[PDB]
């Protein structure tokens, strides 16, 4: 994968957010983390230092409720690649609008927000 | 514009990749004379004076000429492109023999000069299709059904399981016990029209014996059909009987376990600490998988295998028939994709052998 949001992933402590649109993936910007399209589908690379100093990967693919199955079905490969490019480092988290982890919350410090609409499918 | 075929026992499915459905789905038959050759329907037409023959059993191609014959239905007839002008995404059995793998290979870039190609698990495809990373697919078609976990991406063939019972068994099921009832199918038509009851009126009792009972002491079970001739008979018990033998491979001689333990036997065989992520996320797939009443069962079934406590969800997605060539539009559509494939420059670098390197 000689995909450029791939150079850019896990190179230091963070949280990095990409939407699929259109069979691709493509960042969001850093003033709207933590507002999701319910329509869209999302890969969230969370990387983290240890005590250590050692860096651990967290990869997430977030579905919303009316996300149409090309973007869940990109989310999901797009997080296999990210995986893989990370050496089989990250651990792979599927979140469901509504029944996200604890530790996803958690990334969002002022709590995630939910707004209908997004992206129209690729098919 | 990359092109997706997915080749079946019983159907090929093929299509554009970026579309959301096959545009063709046809019989993965090639009929030759008895004393030039057919596929699909037409061969089926012209079944009389042909011998027809199914390149692929049980999943695996065991006749590279017919297999050649397909393919070049698929590209000139069904789907009218030029494949030396496109990509192709081709599908295989997760466990399909190392020679096989390299035979496809040689042949995509040999015989059609495809520019670029590559071969994925189907198992796989409709974990993608489902949005899924992990979990356990059970993926019944015409001629064979298998039991795939997958983690984190990719399959685990240790725990892989193939059960020789599918589409095909439950056709020929459904006329023998259709045949017992009293009726008779000798016309021509006679497996396809059994076939078609099946796919129409069959469903999966949530509770077999319970359901025997209703059918044997109430007339509410019962469905009226409509042969080509205009004969209408009555599906009675048959109609949840023919496909009970996914769950009881004993009602046709075989001393298999039913779909519902091989999932079960098939977790058993992954690492303890994924098993929660398997039985969370069975997804079933395929022809085979579309009986009314099947996801309810198998959440049923495995519930009663599993401790009390484990999560069971059944993912039985309507377009399940087409699961497999959906993950491969999906794949072969993305931006990532055009690295992934096997090219022409590298085929003749490394000829066939460089599948075994490149996918996976
Ligand atoms: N609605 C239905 N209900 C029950 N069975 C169905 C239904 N629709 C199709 N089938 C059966 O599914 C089988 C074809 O499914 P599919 O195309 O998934 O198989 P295949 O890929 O050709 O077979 P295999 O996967 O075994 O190599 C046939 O036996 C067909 O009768
Ligand atoms: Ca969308
Ligand atoms: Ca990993
Ligand atoms: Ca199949």
């Amino acid at each position: 994968v000689e995909h450029p949001e791939f150079l850019k992933a896990g190179k230091e402590p963070g949280l990095q957010i990409w939407r699929v649109e259109k069979f691709d993936l493509v960042p969001v910007p850093t003033c709207l983390y933590g507002d999701f399209f319910t329509g869209d589908a999302y890969v969230i690379l969370k990387t983290v230092q240890l005590r250590n100093g050692n860096l651990q990967y967290d990869l997430h693919y977030w579905l919303g409720n009316e996300c149409s199955q090309d973007e869940s079905g990109a989310a999901a490969i797009f997080t296999v690649q990210l995986d893989d490019y990370l050496n089989g480092r990250a651990v792979q988290h599927r979140e469901v609008q509504g029944f996200e982890s604890a530790t996803f919350l958690g990334y969002f410090k002022s709590g995630l927000k939910y707004k209908k609409g997004g992206v129209a499918s690729g098919f | 514009q990359a092109l997706v075929i997915d080749n079946g026992s019983g159907m090929c499915k093929a299509g554009f990749a970026g579309d959301d459905a096959p545009r063709a789905v046809f019989p993965s038959i090639v009929g030759r004379p008895r004393h030039d050759s057919y596929v699909g329907d037409e061969a089926q037409s012209k079944r009389g004076i042909l011998t027809l023959k199914y390149p692929i059993e049980h999943g695996i191609v065991t006749n590279w000429d017919d297999m050649e014959k397909i393919w070049h239905h698929t590209f000139y007839n069904e789907l009218r492109v030029a494949p030396e002008e496109h990509p192709v995404l081709l599908t295989e059995a997760a466990l399909n023999p190392k020679a096989n793998r390299e035979k496809m290979t040689q042949i995509m870039f040999e015989t059609f000069n495809t520019p670029a190609m590559y071969v994925a698990i189907q198992a796989v495809l409709s974990l993608y299709a489902s949005g899924r990373t992990t979990g356990i697919v059970m993926d019944s078609g015409d001629g064979v059904s298998h039991t795939v976990p997958i983690y984190e991406g990719y399959a685990l063939p240790h725990a892989i399981l193939r059960l020789d019972l599918a589409g095909r068994d439950l056709t020929d099921y459904m006329m023998k016990i259709l045949t017992e009832r009293g009726y008779s199918f000798t016309t021509t038509a006679a497996a396809a029209i059994v076939r078609d009851i099946k796919e129409k009126l069959a469903y999966v009792a949530l509770d077999f014996e319970a359901e025997m009972q209703t059918a044997a002491s109430s007339s509410a079970l019962e469905k009226s059909y409509e042969l080509p001739d205009g004969q209408v008979i009555t599906i009675g018990n048959e109609r949840f009987r023919c496909p009970e033998a996914l769950f009881q491979p004993s009602f046709l001689g075989m001393e298999s376990a039913g779909i519902h333990e091989t999932t079960y036997n098939s977790i058993m065989k992954c690492d303890v600490d994924i098993r929660k992520d398997l039985y969370g996320n069975v997804v079933l797939s395929g022809g085979t998988t579309m009986f009314p009443g099947i996801a309810d069962r198998m959440n049923k079934e495995l519930t009663a295998l599993a401790p009390s406590t484990m999560k069971i969800k059944i993912i039985a997605p309507p377009e399940r028939k087409y699961s497999v060539w959906i993950g491969g539009s999906i794949l072969a559509s993305l931006s990532t994709f055009q690295q992934m494939w096997i090219s022409k420059e590298e085929y003749d670098e490394s000829g066939p052998s460089i599948v075994h390197r490149k996918c996976f």
